[PDB]
RNA sequence: CCCGGCGAGGGGAGUGAAAAAGAACCUGAAACCGUGUACGUACAAGCAGUGGGAGCACGCUUAGGCGUGUGACUGCGUACC
RNA sequence: GUGAAGAGGGAAACAACCCAGACCGCCAGCUAAGGUCCCAAAGUCAUGGUUAAGUGGGAAACGAUGUGGGAAGGCCCAGAC
RNA sequence: GAUGUCGGCUCAUCACAUCCUGGGGCUGAAGUAGGUCCCAAGGGUAUGGCUGUUCGCCAUUUAAAGUGGUACGCGAGCUGG
RNA sequence: GCUGAAAGCAUCUAAGCACGAAACUUGCCCCGAGAUGAGUUCUCCCUGACCCUUUAAGGGUCCUGAAGGAACGUUGAAGAC
């Protein structure tokens, strides 16, 4: 239920190993307006694959 | 002797002229090419690779493609492996269509079992419920004691508890077989095999006899 | 001044092939884990590897006194609930020879890190023969 | 003056002997938590040190073969009240 | 007598048993109990016997042409067993 | 300055002084079926009525319904008669 | 049990030889080269130019970015992730 020994900033560490986050590996660049998003999603302009999406 | 790898198409019935009603699985084996043939002097054991099927041309990779053209094969979905039993001979590029099965009369097949995820003791290991009345608090369906007192003071390695259940390497063995069609390239086996519709399944004959 | 000691990276290490026919295990055993230890190396250091190679020959050939032949057992647990298993000294013979004078030779050296290294110096084969030729191994009348 | 939401919080400028005295303000210890550098660490079993000890890094030196950090491997070794 | 209030070496580990009483330092020598084929420091030492059971390395009444040694006796080339 | 007590439930694991199945000697062993001893632990080894019961008696099955160790196994798994 | 001495006989045993059980090793099914003793077989890919220096399994710049992989998307009789 509990610990019997208080486990060693070692310990900590070592289970954190796999909380690191991942960074995207590219951003795909639109082929009309130049700008950077995210892959198979709208600009923040409302572009997608240079078909200029609705931006209302 | 060396077996066939086919595909589960499904399952349906024959019926016989004395009124009995066979169930049957239809299993359909296409021509198995021979991509590889293994000798004793380069690999240490007898044994031929076989391929089946059609892939996407724009899918097999380099390696793989080199390893079809040097035998002069059209690329399959998969290769699998058949020991040889000390009087067969095989040549690459060679054929093998169903009927090998032609005079077999029982066979060995074995697939990949549908997968349950993961699965209670309960289901898995048939274990007991416990009551569902009666004062029970919250141990409806826990498997309940896991060991010994201090003695062992360890659960024992194979305990069974609840885990992945399915989805693993399962043979059937001594299946009937019923018919061989080579025309449609099919094969009826008596009864249930491993693995769900259109799955690959490997047939020998039976090793029991 | 200080005591000499050996440096694992100048040391020097010879070959030599043994020939196990006919030979009693445990004598020979011996011999072996001396050697590969390095005892009789005036270099000798309890912290440095300092033994040669040795390579046994014909090892399902070996000898042992009296009725150990067939009453010798090996035993193992294999980590399971059942777990215990043996094996005389003749089903080892028949099975896996090698494992013979590899299993004395390994409870004859010291258990740690380095006796395990040290271990890796021994190769055994059951055979005459061996495909070691490239290191001109030297016939050892042990 | 600048970034920021006419924010919070900062970077300059200026005041002062001092702003690492900026109001969460003299001095600013320890537990505890971080960034950088050197070395060790993914076939090895236990009060984690001690005796021996290679290699690597670095400071020296009229090569002076010493000092400092690290510690592969090895003998011994079951905290305190 | 020892432990208690006593460390060191030996008995695998083992306050009370065996050896032996630590003022400090030494990378010098001789011994005690106990030991000398390898783990693991030192005799694969020398001479004459015993054991074949891994006895050695767990045990009784009792049982048995196992085997070694010793002192006597009965019957025997008038031919024994 | 706390090691929770019988019974049941769930889940077990080992021993062999063996309940069934397997292999043998003797028999006051004709056969069928038994008695006794030796070898053997691979697998298998009842459901109900009464009682909190373990046990026991009773009813009816089974090739057999074995004997013991595991904190008289198992309440940080359930129950609470 | 066979043959057979020690012991002229006898004797399954001392030399030698043959039978003998659900136990043992295999045969059947599954996992399995982290088997650091890290194995084997087939196929595929990469065929630039310079500089510094404590000069070696050394460091750096430019050019180059293959086989393949990953990521993302549509998803599955695969799945807690």
């Amino acid at each position: 239920a509990v610990q019997q020994n208080k486990p060693t900033r070692s310990k900590r560490g070592m289970r954190r190993s796999h909380d690191a986050l991942t960074a995207v590996t590219s951003l795909s660049v639109d082929k009309t307006s130049g700008e950077k998003h995210l892959r198979h999603h709208i600009t923040a302009d409302g572009y997608y694959r240079g078909r200029k999406v609705i931006a209302k | 002797m060396i077996g066939l790898v086919g595909k589960k198409v499904g399952m349906t019935r024959i019926f016989t002229e004395d009124g009995v009603s066979i169930p049957v699985t239809v299993i359909e084996v296409e021509a198995n090419r021979v991509t590889q043939v293994k000798d004793l002097a380069n690999d240490g054991y007898r044994a031929i690779q076989v391929t089946t099927g059609a892939k996407k041309a724009n899918r097999v990779t380099k390696p793989e493609a080199g390893h079809f053209a040097k035998a002069g094969v059209e690329a399959g979905r998969g290769l699998w492996e058949f020991r040889l039993a000390e009087g067969e001979e095989f040549t690459v590029g060679q054929s093998i269509s169903v009927e090998l099965f032609a005079d077999v009369k029982k066979v060995d097949v074995t697939g990949t079992s549908k997968g349950k995820g993961f699965a209670g003791t309960v289901k898995r290991w048939n274990f007991r419920t416990q009551d569902a009345t009666h004062g029970n608090s919250l141990s409806h369906r826990v498997p309940g004691s896991i060991g010994q007192n201090q003695t062992p003071g360890k659960v024992f390695k194979g305990k069974k508890m609840a885990g992945q259940m399915g989805n693993e390497r399962v043979t059937v063995q001594s299946l009937d077989v019923v018919r061989v069609d080579a025309e449609r390239n099919l094969l009826l086996v008596k009864g249930a095999v491993p693995g769900a519709t259109g799955s690959d399944l490997i047939v020998k004959p039976a090793v029991k006899a | 001044m200080k005591t000499f000691t050996a440096k694992p990276e100048t040391v020097k290490r010879d070959w030599y092939v043994v020939d196990a026919t006919g030979k009693t295990l445990g004598r020979l055993a011996t011999e072996l884990a001396r050697r590969l230890r390095g005892k009789h190396k005036a270099e000798y250091t309890p912290h440095v590897d300092t033994g040669d190679y040795i390579i046994v020959l014909n090892a399902d050939k070996v000898a042992v006194t009296g009725n150990k032949r067939t009453d010798k057992v090996y035993y193992h647990h294999t980590g399971h609930i059942g777990g215990i298993k043996q094996a005389t000294f003749e089903e080892m013979i028949a099975r896996r020879p090698e494992r013979v004078i590899e299993i004395a030779v390994k409870g004859m050296l010291p258990k740690g890190p380095l006796g395990r290294a040290m271990f890796r110096k021994l190769k055994v084969y059951a055979g005459n023969e061996h495909n070691h030729a490239a290191q001109q191994p030297q016939v050892l009348d042990i």
